This record gives structure tokens, C-alpha cells and sequence, in this order.
């Protein structure tokens, strides 16, 4: 497992440190005392030095004793086709974010039509992970996908999409009846309680803030990625204040590409 | 000049004389068959000044090693393989260096070695005696044979080599000057640090100050080091002047 990989080179770094601050103590040891200009300086600075390089050296060998309380347990073409492939894919996946972080296109122009079986395909490669989330497709009005997504004992998000691009999300709590009198979706509702309705509108930004232009994969599945870090509503404090409870909201906001509370008034 | 001799026993000779009379007519390559016939009761002093003279029995003995391990290759020690006399010096400092180890083991120079079961001031004594009995000859100049030459190359594997600082750091003039090129200079300007006469390792930045000879170019720290164990002997001859004549000019520290 990964975790032994990172104790093992910890600890390669662990001797060398050990072996490095050994030499260091009693290579400044070989020079002696300097001379910087007060007599008093001069031994404060001698003393200082070799206690400190003592120090590192203590440190250096706790940490690899630490270390070992921590510790657990043709064919070279092969290995190198391994380890080039491995190096290529971290170089790839480097460059890539730095390239797509600073893009210099300005506009598409030089000089939505899917089928629905797509989407569901879609959709259910999304259902299949995170099992705390249950996704049930639905069309009652033509090829505009409905969604209901239950998170938990926490919420009830029905999204209405367009074409497999979210649309319309609203957030309603556990218990709400979110079916009409004939047991269709209440697409137009509102939620009763303040909460919910912060929550919307929460949402509405996040359909607006991730936004790819044209593959639509990464966005549903980032909406839902972000979707999924309701389920700590009610337990998590805000990440400014600390506190549950502004004017008796809990933190409604989880943050953008770093899914952490706030409450809205804490930005 | 340090023995004085407790008794007088085959007088109208100095011991110095007797010491060179008796290195000199046995030949022996072995150091305690040269030291048997020392009357070693006269060679004492008083232990204390036995100890302190430490740091130049240590040159004594290292700067023998470093000729005979120099020996199997112009270097700084090229002149001393061919003079006899100066290896008959270094033979008698050897044996007096062996009376004193035997009174006092801490007065002797140290080697570190490559091996624990070796005696290396003997081993030293017979690769000497090999190579004087070239020089000792009457008008010889007898190039010197290949068992020195390859026992001489399996000193580096006995014992280490250490290093030696040689005096006359150049910094005069005349090496630098030309006929008809003035140097132009500016007052003040200018255009492993060791203490050469009380054979003394400073530091990489020294604390303590020092003169400067102005000829040779040695360096000595200025007061020295221990007023009660210092011998004054060796001391009170570098008052005045260095040895190599010039006088004494005080350096600066440095302060880095
Ligand atoms: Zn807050
Ligand atoms: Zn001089």
C-alpha cells in the first residue's frame, strides 16, 4: 500500500539526515573555534553551533526510530516500459493542469442534440458511484431528463435538465413531499423552511460556476461531486467563524474546488 | 642542548658528540640495538618539559615519514634523500625520541596506523638506516635499491601520510618584480594555518594573534600559549628574530 512507500523514502531520508548531521558535527568540530570580533561572540557562537548540530542529530535519530515503530511490510524492458509509462503520465498530468490553468483562446470562432439513452448512460455511471447518492431519471415532459437525487437522510435535489446539461435544481428537505397529487415531480416548489431555499440558490451558482463550454460529462459529475459535500449540513461549524449558527442558518455555502462550510454572510 | 648529563662517564665528550659518535659507528638496523649502547641513564629530563616537547617530536617524526614515503618519486623533500648528514641528524633524533617514549610514553609522536600489532618508530628507524647507509658511504652517490623503493611504497598502506606546510609562503617582491615593469600599488591594499615554530594547528579563522617573519614568511602566535609548560629553551631563541633572520611584524585577525 501507499502509505509504506511514503514511510520507506521518509526513512531513506531519515539516514541520510542522520549520517549528514554526524559528519556536520564533527566536521565544524575539526575547524575549532572562529574568531568574531568579541571574545564573547566568538564562544556564543562556538557553543551555539555545536549544540544545535547535536540537536539535529537527536532529532534525526528519533525520527528514524519513529520511523521504525511505523514501519509494515528481457524482464528490465519490461520495468522500463513501467517506469517511463508512470513518468509520462505524471509529466502529462502536470503540464496538462499548468496548460489548462493559462489558456490563451479568446473566442470558438476562426478567421446539444443527443440521444436520451446517452444521458442515462451517463447518468447511471454517475449513480454508481457515490453510494450515499441515489439518482432516479424520469421524463415526464419529453426529452428534458428529470433527476431526483436523494443525499442521505439530508436532502432531496430535483434537477431539470436540457439536452444532458443541468438546467433547473431545487433543494428540498428529507421529509417534503416532493411528488404532486398524481405522483409526478414538483418541478416548480419552494421548501418551507429557509435552509432549503439558501440551498437553492447555492446551487443555481454552482450550475452557473461550473461550466465546461461544450463536454458536459465533467460538469454533471462535478456538480454532483460537489453536490455530495452536503451530506455534512448540520455537523460541520463554519470555516470563519466557527460557529453552527448565523441568524439561525447553518453553513449553508460549501465552497468551490475546495468543499468547505461557510455561511454566506462569511463569504 | 636539553641533556644535561647527569654523571660524567667518558669524559672530555659531550653527549651530543657521544650520541653521534655512537649512531655513527653502529650501523645496525634495528632501533634497540642502537639504543642499547646509549648509556641511557644520562639521556632523562624531568617529565615535564619531556612533555612538552610534544609538538616538535611530532614534526620530527613526521616529517621522516613523509620523506621516506616522498622517496619513490622535484618535491619538497627532494634534497634530504642524498645528503647523509642530515639523515644521520634524523637517525639521532629517532633515538633519543625512543629514550624519551620509554620514560614517557606521551612525549612521542603519534601515527595513526594500519594495524595494532606494529611498532612504528622502529619500522620508521630501519627504512632510515637503509637509506643513510647509501649516503654514509666515502665517495658514493649509491642510487638506492628496490627493496627500499617498495617497502617505501607500502608505507602509505602502514600508516598515513599527513601532510606538512613548508615555510616560505611567497609573498616578496623581488620573485614578483621585472626589469623595466613598475608595480604601482596603494597602501593597504595587498596585492591550514599553522604556528611553523611551536608546531601548533590554528584554525581555519585563528583567535589567538600572530607575527609574521618578514624574510621566510613563518607564522607564530604572539604570546604563548602556556606560561608554566613552555620550553623556554626552544622558545627564548625566536624572541628577537626567525630563524631564517628576518624580524617579526605583527599580522592583523582577520574578524569574517
Ligand atoms: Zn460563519
Ligand atoms: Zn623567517
Amino acid at each position: 500500500v501507499s502509505v509504506n512507500l511514503e514511510a520507506f523514502s521518509q526513512a531513506i531520508s531519515a539516514i541520510q539526515a542522520l549520517r549528514s548531521s554526524v559528519s556536520r558535527v564533527f566536521d565544524c568540530l575539526k575547524d575549532g573555534m572562529r574568531n568574531k570580533e568579541t571574545l564573547e561572540g566568538r564562544e556564543k557562537a562556538f557553543i551555539a553551533h555545536f549544540q544545535d548540530n547535536l540537536h539535529s542529530v537527536n532529532r534525526d535519530l528519533n525520527e528514524l526510530e519513529r520511523l521504525s515503530n511505523l514501519v509494515g511490510k528481457l524482464y528490465s524492458q519490461l520495468l522500463q516500459a513501467y517506469k517511463w509509462s508512470n513518468k509520462l503520465q505524471y509529466h502529462a498530468g502536470l503540464a496538462s493542469g499548468l496548460l489548462n490553468q493559462q489558456s490563451l483562446k479568446r473566442s470558438a470562432n476562426q478567421m446539444l442534440v443527443l440521444p436520451p439513452q446517452y444521458v442515462d448512460d451517463v447518468i447511471s455511471r454517475i449513480d454508481r458511484m457515490f453510494p450515499e447518492m441515489s439518482i432516479h431519471l424520469s421524463r415526464p415532459n419529453g426529452t428534458s431528463a428529470m433527476l431526483l437525487v436523494t443525499l442521505g437522510k439530508v436532502l432531496k435535489v430535483i434537477v431539470v435538465m436540457r439536452s444532458l446539461f443541468i438546467d433547473r435544481t431545487i433543494v428540498k428537505g428529507y421529509n417534503e413531499n416532493v411528488y404532486t397529487e398524481d405522483g409526478k415531480l414538483d418541478i416548480w416548489s419552494k421548501s418551507n423552511y429557509q435552509v432549503f431555499q439558501k440551498v437553492t440558490d447555492h446551487a443555481t451558482t454552482a450550475l452557473l460556476h461550473y461550466q465546461l463550454p461544450q463536454m458536459p460529462d465533467v460538469v454533471v459529475r462535478s456538480f454532483m461531486t460537489w453536490l455530495r459535500s452536503y451530506i455534512k449540513l448540520f455537523q460541520a461549524p463554519c470555516q470563519r467563524c466557527g460557529k453552527f449558527l448565523q441568524d439561525g442558518l447553518p453553513p449553508t455555502w460549501r465552497d468551490f474546488r475546495t468543499l468547505e462550510a461557510f455561511h454566506d454572510t462569511c463569504r | 642542548s636539553l641533556l644535561r648529563p647527569h654523571f660524567l662517564n667518558t669524559p672530555d665528550k659531550s653527549p651530543g658528540d657521544r650520541l653521534t659518535e655512537i649512531c655513527t659507528k653502529i650501523t645496525d638496523v634495528d632501533i634497540d640495538k642502537v639504543m642499547i649502547n646509549l648509556k641511557t641513564e644520562e639521556f632523562v629530563l624531568d617529565m615535564n618539559t619531556l612533555q612538552a616537547l610534544q609538538q616538535l617530536l611530532q614534526w620530527v617524526g613526521d616529517f621522516v615519514l613523509y620523506l621516506l614515503a616522498s622517496l619513490p618519486n622535484l618535491r619538497p623533500g627532494h634534497s634530504f634523500l642524498r645528503d647523509g648528514t642530515s639523515l644521520g641528524m634524523l637517525r639521532e633524533l629517532m633515538v633519543v625520541i625512543r629514550i624519551w617514549g620509554l620514560l614517557k610514553p606521551s612525549c612521542l609522536p603519534v601515527y595513526t596506523a594500519t594495524s595494532d600489532t606494529q611498532d612504528s618508530m622502529s619500522l620508521l628507524f630501519r627504512l632510515l638506516t637503509k637509506l643513510w647507509i647509501c649516503c654514509r658511504d666515502e665517495g658514493p652517490a649509491s642510487e638506492p635499491d628496490e627493496a627500499l623503493v617498495d617497502e617505501c611504497c607500502l608505507l602509505p598502506s602502514q600508516l598515513l601520510i599527513p601532510s606538512l606546510d613548508w615555510l616560505p609562503a611567497s609573498d616578496g617582491l623581488v620573485s614578483r618584480l621585472q626589469p623595466k615593469q613598475p608595480l604601482r600599488l596603494q597602501f593597504g591594499r595587498a596585492p591550514p594555518k599553522i604556528d611553523h615554530l611551536r608546531r601548533l594547528h590554528l584554525g581555519a579563522c585563528p583567535t589567538e594573534e600572530c607575527k609574521a617573519c618578514t624574510r621566510c614568511g613563518c607564522v607564530t602566535m604572539l604570546k604563548s600559549p602556556n606560561r608554566t609548560t613552555a620550553v623556554k629553551q626552544w622558545e627564548q631563541r625566536w624572541i628577537k628574530n626567525c630563524l631564517c633572520g628576518g624580524l617579526w611584524w605583527r599580522v592583523p585577525l582577520s574578524y569574517p
